[PDB]
């Protein structure tokens, strides 16, 4: 069911409310990412030009 | 790993060598600023996998394209996503105007299984009129220059340039690439998909 | 020490087999010196093979040819080796994998040890070593494994 | 006889229900002694219309080497086994060139065959080569020796 | 081989320190864990290549026994060459004649028409062929099944 | 002389697997007094072993006349050898009601057969039709076509 | 042709011989040999 402020899920209609849709997936990516081994590369920038 | 020093293949070497043995799920997180060549880097992570771990015939010295087609398709999808997703910003000619998360999958014994990729945001706002010196989504310029006189009719492109209204400022260039030949490459990448 | 009438026949048969020529000539290559001795029953490293090579050639094909006159003074030398191996060295060795006293071995962890250090096996030979059947997630055992190796 | 025992052979049984039935069907075109015989004088007669070539006084008993005498109903079995045995069949005749390839489904490498023919021990002559050249069945970049032999078996024609 | 005897078996953990410390291995630049083992850059790699030059005895004897396993069965190639090779000569000396021969093709077309062709031998094989195929299909179902 | 070949043979089922053989081996029972030369008396006795009468002497005498005379192991077989025309092969008769239609396997109505034989082709007589009709496995209005075809041709009726 | 001189010699005395003997039995038996082999081919590779 669509209860609005959005969207479809999540949720019903106001054209957009993408920032709420960026709540749902945000939980799904993060909590799992904690449980995964971190590999990292910290890339730095040398110039603006 | 002594012949395997501090170039991105190593971290990806050590991740693969590690993971296939321990069976716990893993990550590869690159941070940076505007044009911290992020996208160019991850393709290197993939270029370790796509040519090492998978069942690719190495025993001949050929430039390479020697299978397996999973590896070939996983590669091509990246340039494909770049053409559509990437535009250009004042700092970065290759501004991936979106975001993607990649869950690489591996099988029972050694080799590759697949990949689950989601997308965050996209700059749909820019399409009206871009600020300064930016370019709109790469896919456009490629279709304009490389397309033949036949497709030009059906597809309904202007013959002349500078007609297109959604392209603000003007026809801005990128240092060292064309617009035209990059089209034929990626279109074949679709056939390859 | 010197070769008995039975041993001379063993050496003659294998050598005569190795002579692969449309017009014959009675010679073996230095590379083929490997599997010759192996078929003869003596179990050598490639290090043992090259040790008795007339030419400081390493692995390649098309270097030196040896006659039976040369091959026998090779064989006669080889017979001296004592350290061939038993079963119980391998039992002691393969037990080291254990973590919980099961003597059970996962497939990936078992293929990798074969490939990595030594004279080494290939990806292909691993596919041959393990082609089933019907055990998932996905264990072999150390006892039955070694005994099949020695059994041939 | 133990050395007569080389490679090339296969053994069958006396009965035939309806398998070798084929000989009763064929009989009429060829027959000699209708009791059930082909004897020493019939090779000099019938084979003239069975072979592409010829018999000489030089190769008499050799051309009959496989069946030099009373080939009775009991004996026909060990001329048929001699099809699989003959003069080094299959196991030698075919496997001869077949063994060459270092990797798999090969074909004999033409030019290197020409090389060995003029070099390896007994240096041959030009006549044999030119007849052979026009008669080479080179399926694409290598001499198909396997078929150049195996044309006489398989199952997909019936002329001679 | 000086410090850790094998076959009648040692601790799960206590064995590793000698298998490490054999070729020395600098102390700081390795660490023990539970399942995952931890190494530094540099020190690991080349000492790990050196283990080819050093790892004789059992490691290479397993691989070597596998070499003997393989080779004892699958050397082939050169085997039947010499006998055939001589015969090739026995043919080559007479190539001008070869094509003019006996056994060619007369033996064929009927074979698709006839019913129960290869009887007697297959008759001897019949019972074992019937039984074992079922005996197999018994196991060759049931499982996945 | 290598231009005198005997090439090409197998058309259809010439010496049919269930007719030809069991005749040549039987010869020892027909050849009564064991000479190879079947007289009219060697026939006379063997048909007496078969059943009750047997063809008359003249009726056998014409069969002797079909041959160039001495019915021996040479002639009898050769006189049989050429004679293949007469009956039709099994599959050909068998497929008659099978090819009845494009679709598609039920049973063919005996009324349609009765309407055809009488009228579409060589007009069979009232006698000829119903006679051949009577012996029919009529599974309810439709004929078991292949079985009636078997009644036409199969392993069966001696003594001819 | 139900009254010809040389043809319909078939069953009355002839089956003192062999030839016919095995045929029909094998027709019923051969059915079994095929299907067991066919399944034996396809099965394992399905479970793969």
């Amino acid at each position: 069911p669509i209860e609005k402020g959005k969207g479809k899920a999540k949720k019903g209609s106001s054209f957009q409310t993408v920032s709420a849709l960026h709540r749902e997936n945000l939980n799904k990516l993060m909590t799992n990412l904690r449980s995964t081994h971190p590999h990292f590369v910290r890339c730095i920038i040398p110039n603006e030009t | 790993r002594s012949e395997a020093p501090p170039h991105i293949f190593s971290i990806s070497d050590n991740a693969y060598q590690y993971m296939l043995t321990d069976r716990e799920n893993q990550s590869i997180l690159i941070t940076g600023e505007s044009g911290a060549g992020k996208t160019v880097n991850t393709k290197r992570v993939i270029q370790y996998f796509a040519v090492i771990a998978a069942i690719g015939d190495r025993s001949k010295k050929d430039q390479s394209p020697g299978k397996g087609t999973l590896e070939d398709q996983i590669i091509q999808a990246n340039p494909a996503l770049e053409a559509f997703g990437n535009a250009k910003t004042v700092r970065n000619d290759n501004s991936s105007r979106f975001g993607k998360f990649i869950r690489i999958h591996f099988g029972a014994t050694g080799k590759l299984a697949s990949a689950d990729i989601e997308t965050y945001l996209l700059e749909k706002s820019r399409v009206i009129f871009q600020l300064k010196a930016e370019r709109d989504y790469h896919i456009f310029y490629q279709i304009l220059s490389n397309k033949k006189p036949e497709l030009l009719d059906m597809l309904l492109i202007t013959n002349n340039p500078y007609d297109y209204a959604f392209i603000s400022q003007g026809e801005t260039t990128v240092a060292s690439i064309d617009d035209a030949e990059e089209l034929m490459a990626t279109d074949n990448a679709f056939d390859v998909l | 020490i010197e070769f008995t009438p039975e041993q001379i026949e063993e050496f003659k048969e294998a050598f005569m087999l190795f002579d692969r020529t449309p017009k014959c000539e009675m010679k073996i290559t230095y590379g083929q010196c490997g599997d010759v001795l192996r078929a003869l029953g003596q179990n050598p490293t490639q290090a043992e093979v090259l040790r008795v090579l007339g030419k400081p050639r390493q692995e390649e094909l098309n270097t030196k040819m040896m006659d039976f006159e040369t091959f026998l003074p090779m064989l006669q030398h080889i017979s001296k080796n004592k350290d061939t191996g038993t079963y119980e060295d391998f039992v002691e060795g393969l037990r080291v994998f254990d973590k919980e006293g099961n003597g059970t071995v996962m497939g990936a962890e078992l293929r990798h040890v074969l490939a990595t250090l030594g004279e080494r096996l290939t990806e292909d030979e691993v596919e041959k070593l393990m082609a089933g059947q019907e055990d998932s997630n996905g264990c072999i055992n150390y006892e039955a494994f070694v005994k099949h190796i020695m059994s041939s | 006889k133990k050395r007569a025992g080389g490679a090339n052979s296969n053994v069958f049984s006396m009965f035939e229900q309806t398998q070798i039935q084929e000989f009763k069907e064929a009989f009429t075109i060829m027959d000699q002694n209708r009791d059930g015989f082909i004897d020493k004088n019939d090779l000099r007669d019938t084979f003239a219309a069975l072979g592409r070539v010829n018999v000489k006084n030089e190769e008499i008993d050799e051309m009959i080497k496989e069946a030099p005498g009373p080939i009775n109903f009991t004996v026909f079995l060990t001329m048929f086994g001699e099809k699989l045995k003959g003069a080094d069949p299959e196991e030698t005749i075919l496997n001869a060139f077949k063994v060459f390839d270092p990797e798999g489904k090969g074909v004999l490498k033409a030019d290197y065959v020409r090389e060995m023919l003029t070099t390896q021990a007994e240096r041959f002559s030009k006549e044999e080569v030119d007849q052979m050249f026009a008669a080479f069945p080179p399926d694409v970049t290598g001499n198909l020796d396997y078929k150049n032999l195996v044309h006489i078996i398989t199952h997909g024609e019936e002329k001679d | 081989p000086a410090a850790i005897p094998e076959g009648q078996f040692i601790d799960s953990r206590k064995g590793a320190e000698k298998l490490l410390s054999s070729l020395d291995i600098d102390h700081n630049q390795y660490k023990f864990g539970h399942t995952k083992v931890f190494f530094k850059a540099g020190l690991l790699g080349l000492l790990e290549e050196m283990r080819d030059e050093r790892l004789s005895r059992i490691i290479t004897r397993i691989q070597a026994q596998s070499r003997g396993v393989l080779a004892r069965m699958e050397y082939k190639k050169l085997l039947e060459r010499r006998d055939s090779l001589l015969v090739i000569q026995w043919n080559i000396r007479a190539f001008m004649g070869v094509k003019n021969w006996p056994w060619m093709k007369l033996y064929f077309k009927i074979k698709p028409l006839l019913k129960s062709a290869e009887r007697e031998k297959e008759m001897a094989s019949m019972k074992e062929e019937f039984t074992r195929l079922k005996e197999a299909l018994e196991k060759s179902e049931a499982r996945r099944k």
